[PDB]
């Protein structure tokens, strides 16, 4: 099992995991591990050979991240020398930003959607600071549907609601998801999954934040 | 304070570090490093900025001090060939810390003595230049040259004579003793030259015109189409002044000391940087002191320090009688200087 | 550099080198999704200052432009108009918060305006009035964003001041490095005159390089630097450059700064300053008047044969004697 | 086993940034406990790849050498199916397995 | 002005990381009812 710290690094930046060595039993014990480190693309750039004995099962390590790199999602595979064909893998994603300071969760009423129901979908909207407190502002609710990986959009169903208290209300009709997919019938949407995107921006317009929940 | 690092790292230095009297903290600069760099972690001393994660090969990094700080040491630092960074650690200084009459000495004596077992074979000069402004004092001139008088039976002490040159300079410089003479390798003949100068006249021309006496220097050095010398590539030079770092006639001293490392082939060369061939120290006299002035002329070498300031004069002649007193043990061994006649066992 | 390979031993590889640099291309990456032009004027007279902000702006692209928003911040002193956002909102096409309106003139200094479009064919103009309910001697100038929702780093920002020319800060830029110069123009204003109780002794402080004393021969405006060619008549203190009797050398002032020296052609000048403000490569050299920079007029020889004129001529004759003859003491 | 985190200090108010607070860590006897502090304004960007105990519970529920939840074809069909081998002095065995993972 | 705070008095805020706390501890405490309890003495950093 790898862990690492966090899930995102910039550039300039180092990355510290740790690799916890256990058996069958889930028990720790000492074996000798190869370490590698894959780009986006898929090739190892440095390898490691470490021993967990004498450690109580936890191998501390380091990687520094260059300034010019590539980004994409990065992985970190491991795998026993005795048994070299079953390797354990982790991701993380390697990209330029800098950090909110607020969250914004996009929950739908309900955890689906049915067909006949006349009043649509209802999605709530909540967005609080990272400390507790609730948010003053302005959102943007866009929704769309998928189908398999080709996704289509909706630009009919776009709203600008406030945001007062930390909280906000929208509803995509289904006259306007109907029309849509140009489908008479509502029978072949079934499969079809739908998602939700909202953009919450402030009203000193200093910070905002893109949330998106799919499926 | 106490340091401490995370896992997979390793801590060297001090890790537990105290402040002193002096403003100072205690021990060697404490540094978290893994050890992934060709160069080792330069690390952060107490009171700078560090700009640059990089530790590979041919990378850089720059320091800043505080705000009403002022930088000793070297702005820029570089990796070199080898594992070592160039130029020397930075300290930030302050407008009151100063330097206890310690450590003056004990740091001055072990960067010396380096430049003097390579000389071992008659191969080496010592200048020596000496400020005469009118901010300084004419009671705090010939105690400044009973101090100079210690200095040489200190390095005559080694069996190693070397050549010495003596320039007091104000509004002009006046050259007592070039290095140019028959003379000026017997250390007992230039002591008694030192008792003869006289002062009156560099009083009568009250300035502080530090680039003119440099300019003199370059010219005891310098060869007029002499076409290269036989100890061109091997002559270690010393250059020692006392100063204020109040200078306001003949403009900014660094570009004679730029043009000094261009005629000893200093720099000009990726191979062989010959920084071993000229060190220059700055001693600060009074209150009255620009540390910047000061820092920006000195050499800048690795673990070592080449500025200094203290007050009041008397405890500098204090520091000059303790290094004689202070034995500094001379080691033969792993010395390999490189003559021109490279068999192997050489 | 040129480097070699050498490759031995037994097997097959794969040798790639790739360089990274910074490219100098053209500099069109601001402005890429909008155009914006954003000018502050006066307001006419009605019967506490009032002045009229005017903002356009436009999509690039084959279609209008989605909801975006404008990110107005306000000049330093300066609040917008309480009726003249009520009638924006309740525009077509147009949206102002409610927690925007009745902020009343406590604190408005940010702004948010939220458009349903934008077209591409023709610019969406607006215009509101702004009064000054704080007159301050040093305005911050505002800024103007826009861009849409779902794309916060396809922006751009325009500025708006109603002296410099849109929101612009006084640089100096020669050769790509930059230099700020939203400081003064000289040291000080001065006229306590003193004669050399209060000239020697900031001449011969350590940071003055350079005493000359030169002429003016021609004004070269250009574009972002001003240059002033100074002819040189004598060195009264010889800092790191050696220059000789006849020789020229060019000096440089910013835009807002040409109006403080007043310098005109074949007058003579005295002047001083810092080591600093060196700002020349090679044998060629420009002088920098900065903030540490003093700049005195020298009248000429008939010229010192008024009696204002008497206390001031007798005061620099003594200041060159003193500097050549015997130096700066200490 | 079993290893709990919570506040040493007792709850007080929400601490200042720059205050120093008691961990309470409550765990196994001889356990080496290794520690991690993310700020929250990390998962807003990517809430995957965190490590929790329900995941480490899914690798080892997933590498069973039983397929099929329940019974067999067969008696020798129980045991390949629950991941065993039988064998006896009477004749009977269980059918050989030379697939290290579950059909299909 | 002369109220308030002088600016130079003021100690800013510096220490802003993202992840920090990155230990190893060892239970070496008496173990009562089969659970052993460290007390750290952690120094939170200025985010907030
Ligand atoms: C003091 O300064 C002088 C002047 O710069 C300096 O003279 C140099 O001496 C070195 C030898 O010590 C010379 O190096 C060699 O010169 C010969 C010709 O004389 C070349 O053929 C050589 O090239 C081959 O040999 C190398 C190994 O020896 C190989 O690595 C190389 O690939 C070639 O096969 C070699 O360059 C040098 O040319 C002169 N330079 C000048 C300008 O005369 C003297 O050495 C200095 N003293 C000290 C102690 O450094
Ligand atoms: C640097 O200085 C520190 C103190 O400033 C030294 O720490 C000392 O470390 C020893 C461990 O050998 C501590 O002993 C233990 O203390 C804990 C306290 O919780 C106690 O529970 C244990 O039973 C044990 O006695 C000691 O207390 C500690 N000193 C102080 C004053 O706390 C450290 O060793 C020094 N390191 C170096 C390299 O000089
Ligand atoms: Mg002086």
């Amino acid at each position: 099992f790898i862990q690492t710290d966090k899930t995102i690094y910039t550039p300039g930046s180092t990355v510290l995991y740790r690799i916890f060595t256990v058996n069958h039993k889930l028990l720790p014990v000492g074996r000798t591990v190869m370490v590698n480190i894959e780009n986006p693309e898929g090739i190892p750039v440095k390898q490691d050979s470490l021993s967990s004995q004498n450690q109580l099962g936890v191998l501390p390590l380091s990687w520094d991240i260059p300034e010019l790199v590539n980004m994409g999602q990065w992985k970190i595979r491991a795998y026993y020398e005795n048994s070299p064909q079953q390797v354990f893998s982790t991701e993380f994603e390697v990209k330029e930003y800098v950090l909110p300071s607020f969250e914004v969760i996009v929950e739908p009423t309900e955890k689906f959607y049915y067909i006949y129901n006349e009043k649509g979908l209802e999605v709530t909207i909540t967005a609080r600071f990272l400390y507790g407190k609730k948010v003053e502002g302005t959102a943007f609710v866009i929704f769309g549907i998928q189908d398999g990986e080709q996704r289509i959009s909706l630009p009919e169903s776009l709203k600008r609601i406030p945001i007062e208290d930390g909280s906000g209300e929208v509803v995509l009709s289904r006259k306007v998801l109907l029309d849509g997919v140009q489908n008479p019938r509502a029978e072949d949407l079934v499969g079809k999954s739908l998602y939700v995107s909202a953009t919450v921006i402030l009203h000193s317009g200093s910070d905002m934040v893109q949330a998106e929940r799919s499926g | 304070i106490s340091f401490h690092c995370y896992d997979g790292y390793t801590l060297r230095g001090s890790a537990n570090r105290t402040c002193q009297v002096n403003g100072r903290w205690s021990g060697q600069t404490a540094i978290c490093d893994n050890g992934a760099g060709y160069c080792s972690n330069p690390g952060i001393p107490i009171g700078t900025r560090k700009v640059g994660s990089q530790y590979r090969l041919e990378d850089s990094v720059t320091y800043h001090c505080s705000r009403g700080l002022t930088l000793r040491g070297s702005q820029r630092r570089t990796c070199q060939e080898g594992g070592s960074w160039s130029g020397t650690e930075p300290s930030c200084q302050d407008s009151f810390m100063y330097d206890t009459p310690q450590e003056v000495a004990e740091a001055f004596l072990s960067s010396l003595t380096e430049t003097i077992e390579g000389v071992d074979a008659g191969s080496m000069n010592i200048y020596l230049v000496l400020d005469g402004s009118g901010s300084i004092g004419a009671s705090n001139f010939t105690g400044a040259k009973k101090c100079l008088v210690n200095l040489i039976e200190k390095v005559a002490s080694y069996g190693v004579k070397p050549r010495y040159g003596l320039v007091t300079y104000a509004t002009y410089p006046k050259i007592w003793v070039k290095v140019s003479e028959a003379d000026s390798s017997n250390a007992d003949w230039v002591t008694k030259q030192l008792n003869e100068i006289n002062y009156e006249d560099h009083k009568l021309k009250s300035g502080t015109n530090t680039k003119k006496a440099l300019q003199a220097v370059y010219s005891m050095m310098s060869w007029p189409d002499d076409v290269p010398p036989e100890g061109w590539n091997r002559t270690r030079h010393v250059i020692i002044l006392m100063t204020d770092g109040l200078h306001n006639m003949g403009g900014d001293p660094i570009t004679v000391i730029d043009e000094i490392r261009d005629l000893l082939y200093i720099g000009k060369d990726r191979k062989n940087p010959r920084e071993d061939y000229l060190d220059v120290y700055v001693f600060g006299v009074g209150p009255l002191v620009n540390q910047v002035n000061i820092n920006a002329l000195a050499s800048k070498k690795d673990n070592e320090q080449h500025v200094f300031k203290v007050k009041d004069m008397e405890n500098l002649e204090d520091v000059f009688y303790q290094m004689i007193d202070e034995s500094q043990s001379l080691s033969l061994c792993g010395m390999v200087w490189e003559h021109r006649k490279g068999t192997d066992y050489h | 550099e040129g480097f070699t390979v050498t490759a031995e031993g037994k097997g097959q590889g794969t040798l790639s080198v790739v360089t990274m640099y910074h490219a100098k291309a053209k500099d069109q990456l601001t402005c890429n999704k909008f155009d914006l032009k954003v000018t502050i004027k006066p307001a006419p007279e009605t019967e506490k200052n009032t002045m009229i902000l005017e903002i356009c702006t436009r999509y690039r692209g084959d279609q209008d432009a989605t909801m975006s928003i404008l990110d107005i911040s306000m000049m330093t002193g300066f609040a917008p108009d309480t009726d003249d956002l009520k009638q924006l909102a309740n525009g077509v096409d147009r949206y102002i918060s409610k927690y925007e309106l009745d902020k009343a003139f406590s604190d408005r200094n940010t702004l948010i305006i939220y458009l349903d479009k934008v077209s591409h064919s023709e610019d969406d103009c607006l215009a509101f009035k702004v009064h000054q309910y704080f007159n301050v001697e040093l305005i911050q100038p505002g800024a103007v964003k826009v861009y849409a929702y779902y794309n916060l780093e396809e922006s751009c920002t325009r500025f708006y001041h109603p002296e410099k020319e849109d929101g612009k800060l006084n640089k100096l830029c020669r050769d790509e490095l930059c230099r700020c110069a939203e400081e003064n123009c000289f040291i000080q204003k001065s006229d306590d005159k003193v004669t050399l109780e209060e000239r020697l002794d900031k001449a011969c402080e350590p940071g003055v390089d350079y005493v000359y004393k030169t002429r003016l021969v021609k004004v070269q405006l250009s574009n972002d630097f001003d240059e002033y060619i100074m002819a040189i008549e004598q060195t009264i203190k010889s800092g790191s450059d050696e220059v000789q009797v006849g020789q020229q050398r060019t000096f440089i002032s910013p835009i807002k700064c040409r109006e403080a020296l007043k310098l005109e052609e074949k007058k003579h000048y005295l002047m001083w300053g810092l080591s600093s403000d060196f700002w020349g490569e090679k044998p060629n050299l420009s002088y920098i008047i900065g903030k540490d920079t003093w700049v005195e007029h020298w009248p000429e020889e008939d010229e010192c044969q008024d009696e204002e004129n008497q206390k001031q001529c007798q005061d620099l004759g003594a200041f060159t004697e003193s500097m050549v003859v015997f130096g700066c003491p200490n | 086993g079993s290893l709990v985190v919570k506040s040493g200090q007792s709850e007080d108010r929400q601490p200042v940034p720059g205050q120093q607070m008691t961990l309470k860590i409550e765990g196994d006897h001889g356990a080496r406990v290794v520690l991690v502090a993310v700020d929250k304004g990390v998962f807003v960007l990517n809430k995957k790849n965190k490590l929790t105990q329900s995941k480490i519970w899914d690798v080892v529920e997933k590498a069973d050498i039983g397929c099929t939840p329940g019974s067999g074809k067969d008696y020798a069909g129980v045991f390949s199916d629950a991941g065993l081998t039988f064998t006896s002095s009477s004749g009977q065995q269980t059918a050989q397995r030379a697939e290290l993972q579950c059909p299909q | 002005d002369e109220d308030i705070i002088a600016e130079e008095n003021i100690v800013s805020r510096s220490e802003f990381p993202e992840s920090w706390l990155w230990n190893v501890e060892d239970l070496k405490e008496p173990p009562k009812n089969g659970i052993s309890t460290k007390l750290m003495n952690i120094f939170l950093k200025d985010s907030i």
